[PDB]
């Protein structure tokens, strides 16, 4: 999904 | 030809591939994009030639 | 005891019997009362008790009671010790995947699963669903899904589908699959698609699946489930001074898994959202991976202060990891260093040790000799003693260190002897005092250096010392067999002041008894040290069997070599001494005197050589002054007529005659010219302007200026640095490379300009910082060097082979560079060579080459012998000692157990620093000879060849070869063959920006195979009138035309292609683009006419890509095999070339652009490895087409190009022992019942060993392929994990070696050093013998 930071994938 | 290998068309394109590069992982909306670039190079409260 | 060492992956049951109970809270230790806190990661009754025989409440004590488990506290009472060997645990809430096994490419998931990295990242971060049964439905297993699709499917289908996000998905496709069915599937379903492409990872899966299947393991222990915790004392936490506490960062990393696994299983217990307990468990997934690998997957986790946080992998891996810094080097006791300086009266085997320094280096050797005279009690009252430094305790001192070796070590250690033992005298003062003569092994001198001492403890390490190590024995150097002790710079300067000579000297004349006279009259005061006498002298020699006969005479010499000769002893000739010494003539002394004498003889008269230099040396008075230095006094004339020259060549550029290149070119060389006048002017002033008059007037003799006598006797100084002092000092580079126009035209006794000197300062400080940044790159050759070379030893005596190498001197890039005697002394003879008649037999077959049978050689003259090399030893894991050849430090055979791979490396690696990172003439009569060659004769009467790989040499007096060249191709032959030509004569003419291409044979040209619109224009020569059919650039090109690429050929009588006897050839060769072709249509030629023409880094980095195996970036092109060359099917991406076999198959052809200029043309016969282009050849090229000598003797010669261009003296097995060690490996061909794959790659030695038992019971063996791998990549392709995990790349290595389930036996040196055991070398070298012999019993 061109992110791996948790934080991101947690606030969308 | 450079203008021949964007993908972009106009201003809400260009601001929308320009914030799928800074922060990608999530789609933008008119706003967000709008701001990130504002913030960039013309503010001066992050932005200082000296 | 242990044979040997295991690897694999864990399974959950083997880490839970591991531990001695669950962590379960991040409580460390009590803040009021710092106890360690229960269940926490301190815990005591976990991990053990904190003081020796105690428990925590303090109930039970004091050893009565060792095995009681008290029972208020759970502690038992045991030692603390137990601290560092117990582990604990920690039970996950749901499984994780290892990092390792997931990103250290390729990944082993991925590769075991068949599935991309980005679908198994996207299942791990609940980011996708994944099918892992397919019930009846469309859907199946591994199929990727989304939120809505998985939604269609459940009210679609139901529940027959199976679908799972995150690790637990993924260990149960791990979990389900079958792998010995589906590597049989892989098997039979491989030929039809065994296209390369798909072949290599076919065959790659399978060895996967098979490693698995075989080594016991099983595919779903790469996802974890329970996780192992390391022992408190390993991972400390400890006050300082203040109460302060320090702590290691692995508690941090602890701690966080702790108390987000916890949260987990509270979330788990509440019922919560799915988001939130999604986003719990990637958090603790994010938390084991910083804790295993920290900067992998991810950003780093910090601590308080900004910096990364160091992690389990960070602890074993690099510069600073447990590898290099605690187990291949540590610190020791019993050792200390000083500042050293020069003691000139030691013998050779002393030095001088202060007293305070070997009172605390020895102290239990003197308590226990105190209490053994009875003069103290107990230890604690000879401490004391010792402490209070009584007047006995000197004198046991003087009795302990007497016959007790030290050894001495200056840093950095480039080769074995920056170690030496010597024996101790005991000094006041605090430095460490050195013979003069051991100085230049060390690399040492006195401008500030500290050097270490060390002591050995027991028997065997004395021995060792006074054995092997003492400086009495290293007398030779191990790179060359030369002499390392030679005298440097004022035993030169007294030697040479002493036997020098003088006109009309005083005491002139005399007749003297013998050398005592001499120095009689010496010491009185009556004749001079360079006076003219006539003495008697008796001298000795054996030619008896080992006895001496002396001769006497009278001899015609001066006083000073009379005094010499009494130093000499008794088998030399006379004539060494009567010269004017020099440090070349004093190693030829030591030389000799080694060669004839032996060793003993040796060591004394280089003590006494060097006494008498410094006694004459200080006798002489030897001084520098200001006028010393003498300017030549028509140096101001060569300056002021170089500047007009300069003057009248700027003023025919300002009028527009030349160009300002050519100005700036040519003002360069009138600068430089005049440079050279000024310093032979200088030099011929200085070097025997001596004018002494004799008994009747004048004459000339050489100087006694003292800067010139320490110039010329080889003490310091060149010409070169002499030139600066008295000359000029010359042209300046920029920092770019480029050359100032204006030179210094001043010396250092006039003084320089503000401007000279600043553009002086440019070129210092970048040789100063090449330096600097030069020694990073030769250190890390050297260990890459020692890291492939370490495992190799001295096995076996005699292999038995015939094979062997052709040794030959080297003539080529002028006169002889390399004689054959420096290059066959020492080695063992392949087959019996015989004197150039017939049956002149020296051998039997097996003689070591010394010194009387080169001199045997050079008496007669044969220039080709075949010797025995190591790259040839039919030994396995090992070489024998007759391949070998001689111990170039020793002087005999070599011996059987010798480290040969380390002294290879450092000898190799030792000099690194001083590397700098139109017609043939003939000078001297001989016949010439020609090979490789194919002849016509001309039209003017001359010869050509139309051969393109020939040689021509030159015959001396008795037929061995003294000059070699080649011809370029086309080119016409001044003089035929076989002719005894004198020197200055010219033998071949050829253009230099031109060469022709000349016809067959004498026919009729015809205009064809070219047409109007081609490739041809009709451009002629509109001023001479002089044109053929043009072959033009591709620039002219016109697409449609280039149908047949143009060439005009030859015809007969019968209008059609000429004969060519001997074979049905077609005549006439078609030639590539931009021609030059003028040959008139109906104007016929002659066979051999002008139809076609032709027109027109060194230092560590060559060193190093040599031994890297570097491919170059414009390849030559060769024949692959031997065939009749053409054009081929000429698909237009570009070029292609066919061969074609006379007999055989010709499937091969391929690939070449139209840049690249084909010397080749489509009637050539080629045979197998000769050139289609030019350019730098690859040495896996010189490896496929040629055998193995081939490329052992390229890279040899490449090698020793770059050493001899700077004066460096290196043997040349050294570099064999390295081309070996990167010839290990080997690819099969065909199997042919032979247990192994069709292309897999196995070692060498293994498939020979397993081929020699197959054939041995009447089998077929298997066939195979030869492969060259760099030093780097062959270092980390050996069979032993923990040498290659030891040198680089530690992750890959052990997750490789893991997952295959491999062992190591203990074999090299490396492996016995980590564990700390006797290395299979040297006195070692038995021990291992008698313990392999065990292993035969069992
Ligand atoms: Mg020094
Ligand atoms: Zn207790
Ligand atoms: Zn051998």
């Amino acid at each position: 999904g061109r992110t791996t930071d948790p934080v991101r994938m947690y606030m969308r | 030809e450079t203008l021949r290998v964007d993908p972009t068309n106009d201003r809400l394109s260009a601001l929308v591939e320009i914030y799928r590069m800074m922060r990608p992982g999530e789609p933008p909306t008119r706003e967000a994009a709008e701001s990130l670039f504002e913030n960039l190079f013309f503010s001066e409260d992050r932005y200082d030639l000296s | 005891e242990f044979d040997a060492i295991k690897i694999a992956l864990a399974s959950p049951d083997m880490i839970r019997s591991w531990s001695f109970g669950e962590v379960k809270k991040p409580e460390t230790i009590n803040y009021r009362t710092f106890k360690p806190e229960r269940d926490g990661l301190f815990c005591a009754r976990i991990f053990g008790p904190v003081k020796d025989y105690e428990c925590l409440c303090g109930k039970y004590k004091r050893l009565k009671h060792r095995g009681v488990i008290c029972e208020k506290c759970g502690v038992e009472v045991t030692q603390t010790k137990v601290r560092r060997e117990r582990m604990g645990h920690i039970e996950l809430a749901s499984p994780t995947a290892h990092i390792w096994f997931l990103k250290s490419l390729p990944s082993r998931i991925g590769l075991l699963l068949d599935m991309p990295l980005r679908d198994i990242e996207r299942v791990l971060y609940f980011e996708s669903y994944v099918v892992i049964e397919g019930g009846m439905t469309n859907l199946e297993r591994q199929q990727i899904l989304t939120e809505e699709q998985y939604l269609d499917a459940l009210e679609e289908f139901g529940d027959e589908f199976d679908a799972k996000m995150g690790a637990e998905a993924i260990q149960a496709l791990l979990k389900s699959m079958d792998l010995e069915q589906e590597c049989e599937q892989l098997r039979e379903e491989l030929n039809e698609t065994n296209s390369e492409t798909k072949r290599k990872k076919l065959t790659k899966r399978i060895k996967l699946l098979e490693a698995f299947v075989q080594s016991g393991n099983k595919p779903e222990w790469m996802i974890l489930t329970v996780l192992p915790v390391l022992p408190p004392d390993l991972r400390p936490l400890v006050p300082l001074d203040g109460g302060r506490f320090a702590t290691s960062d692995l508690n941090d990393l602890y701690r966080r898994v702790i108390n987000r696994n916890n949260r987990l299983k509270r979330l788990l217990d509440l019922a919560a959202p799915d988001i939130i307990v999604r986003n719990e468990k990637r958090m603790l997934q994010e938390a084991v991976d910083a804790l295993l690998d920290n900067g992998r997957r991810g950003r780093a986790i910090t601590g308080s202060n900004k910096r990364p946080l160091k992690s389990l992998a960070d602890m074993i891996k690099g510069k600073q990891g447990r590898f290099r810094q605690n187990l291949l080097g540590k610190r020791v006791d019993y050792s200390g260093r000083s500042v050293i300086t020069v003691g000139p009266y030691l013998r050779l085997h002393q030095c001088g040790l202060p007293k305070k320094m070997a009172l605390e280096l020895f102290k239990p050797f003197i308590y226990g000799k105190l209490e053994l005279r009875g003069l103290a009690t107990t230890i604690k009252a000879a401490k004391k003693m010792v402490e209070r430094e009584e007047a006995v305790v000197w004198d046991i001192l003087d009795e302990v260190i007497r016959e007790h070796p030290v050894l001495l070590n200056r840093a950095p250690t480039l080769h074995r002897l920056g170690i030496q033992a010597f024996e101790p005298v005991l000094i006041e003062g605090k430095a460490i005092q050195l013979h003069p003569l051991v100085c230049a092994a060390y690399n040492a001198d006195f401008d500030g250096d500290q050097m270490a001492v060390h002591v050995p403890l027991t028997l065997e390490a004395q021995l060792e010392a006074r054995a092997l190590m003492m400086s009495t024995n290293n007398i030779l150097s191990p790179a060359n067999g030369e002499p390392i002790i030679v005298p440097s710079q004022d035993v030169v300067l007294g030697l040479y002041y002493m036997t020098r000579d003088c006109v009309n000297a005083k005491g002139e004349g005399m007749v003297l008894t013998g050398p005592k006279e001499a120095e009689r009259l010496y010491r009185s005061g009556l004749a001079s040290l360079h006076a003219r006498v006539k003495v008697r002298i008796t001298e000795y020699e054996k030619d008896a069997n080992g006895e001496l006969v002396a001769k006497t005479s009278l001899k015609d010499t001066t006083v000073g070599r009379a005094i010499l000769w009494m130093i000499v002893p008794k088998g030399l000739p006379y004539s060494i001494v009567n010269q004017a010494l020099g440090k070349k003539a004093i190693s030829k002394m030591l030389n000799t005197c080694y060669r004839i004498l032996g060793l003993k003889p040796t060591v004394i008269f280089a003590d006494q050589i060097m006494y008498t230099g410094f006694a004459y040396a200080a006798r002489s008075g030897a001084s520098v002054g200001i006028d010393d230095m003498v300017i030549p006094e028509k140096k101001h004339e060569i300056i002021s007529e170089a500047e007009a020259e300069v003057a009248e060549i700027q003023e025919q550029f300002q009028s527009g005659l030349v160009t300002a290149g050519e100005r700036y070119n040519k003002v360069i060389d009138i600068w430089a010219a005049a440079n050279d006048r000024v310093s032979k002017a200088m030099m011929d002033n200085l070097q025997t302007e001596t004018v002494i008059n004799r008994d009747g007037q004048e004459e000339k003799q050489v100087s006694f200026n003292s800067i010139y006598m320490m110039a010329d006797s080889g003490a310091r100084g060149s010409a070169a640095q002499i030139r600066q002092l008295a000359g000029m000092r010359g042209l300046m580079a920029k920092p770019d490379g480029s050359i100032i126009e204006t030179p210094i035209t001043a010396n250092f006794r006039e003084g320089l300009n503000v401007l000279q000197y600043f553009i002086s300062t440019h070129g210092a400080r970048k040789g100063l910082a090449d330096t600097a940044l030069k020694t990073a790159n030769s250190g890390y050759l050297t260990r890459r060097l020692v890291d492939v070379a370490q495992d190799l030893v001295v096995t076996e005596d005699d292999c038995g082979t015939h094979e062997g190498i052709m040794m030959t001197p080297v003539i080529e890039g002028g006169d002889v560079k390399e004689p054959l005697r420096d290059r066959v002394l020492g080695r063992v003879t392949a087959e019996d060579v015989l004197k150039p008649g017939t049956a002149d037999i020296l051998v039997p077959r097996n003689t070591l080459l010394h010194e009387q049978w080169c001199d045997l050689l050079e008496e007669n003259s044969v220039d080709a012998v075949k010797v025995r090399s190591v790259v040839s030893c039919d030994t396995d894991f090992g070489v024998c000692a007759h391949c070998y050849g001689r111990d170039l430090a020793r002087g005999h055979i070599i011996n059987k157990g010798e480290a040969i791979g380390v002294i290879a490396a450092q000898s190799i690696g030792e000099p690194g620093t001083q590397l700098t990172m139109s017609s043939i003439q003939v000078k001297n009569k001989g016949s010439i000879k020609l090979s490789n060659v194919k002849s016509v004769v001309n039209s003017s009467g001359k010869l050509v060849i139309t051969s393109r790989n020939t040689e021509l040499k030159l015959i001396d007096e008795f037929g061995r070869t003294k000059e070699s060249y080649k011809v370029p191709y086309g080119a016409v032959l001044a003089k035929g063959d076989g002719e005894q030509v004198a020197g200055g004569e010219t033998v071949a003419n050829w253009d230099p920006h031109t060469m022709p291409v000349i016809t067959e044979v004498s026919g009729f040209v015809r205009f064809t195979d070219m047409i109007d619109g081609q490739t041809i224009t009709r451009q002629t020569d509109e001023l001479t009138g002089l044109s053929s059919l043009v072959v033009l650039d591709s620039a002219e090109r016109t697409a449609g035309g280039k149908d047949l690429r143009p060439a005009l050929k030859i015809v007969d009588a019968q209008g059609n292609d000429v004969l060519i006897p001997g074979t049905d050839m077609p005549a006439q060769y078609f030639l590539p683009g931009k021609a030059i072709v003028q040959l008139e249509d109906g104007v016929q030629i002659s066979s051999g006419d002008t139809l076609a023409r032709i027109p027109q880094t060194g230092g560590l980095p060559r060193v190093a890509d040599l031994f890297e195996a570097r491919r170059p970036k414009e390849p030559a092109i060769l024949a692959e095999i031997s065939g009749i060359v053409s054009f081929g099917k000429e698909t237009k991406g570009k070029r292609r070339l066919v061969i074609t076999p006379v007999d055989g198959s010709d499937p091969y052809e391929e690939m070449i652009p139209k840049w690249r200029q084909l010397n080749v043309f489509e009637g050539e016969r080629v045979e197998r490895g000769d050139v289609i282009s030019d350019g730098p050849e690859a040495p896996h090229d010189i490896l496929r087409l040629r055998g193995v000598h081939a490329v052992t003797r390229y890279i040899v010669n490449e090698v020793q190009d770059v050493y001899r261009l700077q004066g460096v003296k290196i043997n040349d097995k050294h570099i064999e022992v390295i081309v070996r060690q990167m010839l290990r490996k080997a690819t099969i061909v065909n199997a042919g019942s032979s247990d192994f794959l069709e292309g897999e790659q196995v070692e060498y030695s293994r498939v020979k060993i397993a081929n020699r038992e197959l054939e041995a019971n009447g089998k077929v063996g298997a066939t195979y392929s030869r492969d060259l791998l760099g030093i780097t990549k062959a270092s980390l392709a050996t069979e032993s994990f923990i040498s290659a995990a030891s040198f680089q790349e530690t992750t890959r290595v052990l997750t490789e070696a893991a997952v295959a389930g491999k062992r190591d036996e203990l074999r090299g040196l490396k492996e016995n050093v980590i564990v700390g055991r006797l290395i299979p070398a040297g006195t070692g070298y038995a021990y291992h013998q008698d313990r392999m012999r065990r292993r035969a019993a069992g």
